[PDB]
């Protein structure tokens, strides 16, 4: 259930969603994220990084393979 | 809920 961030993602400045900061995980390139279950209809994984859980966009991350 | 843009200067 591990994914690697291919880009930096700062939801506060980069999210297109109004609740992005509060609901989406911030990460930098090369961070490894713990994903639970599968990606939702919106294209977001539910993930964990540094003691925090939140939505993770699939297009910013790559599954470990 | 909407997906973010991949920054073009990083891609």
């Amino acid at each position: 259930r591990y994914f690697v961030a291919m880009f930096d993602y700062d939801p506060s400045t980069m999210s297109p969603n109004p609740d992005g900061c509060d609901e989406e995980l911030p990460f930098q390139e090369g961070d490894t994220i713990k994903v639970f279950g599968d990606k939702d209809a919106d294209g977001f994984y539910w993930g964990e990084l540094r003691g925090r859980r939140g939505y993770v966009p699939h297009n910013m991350v790559s599954e470990v393979e | 809920r909407k997906l973010p843009e991949i920054p073009k200067n990083k891609k």
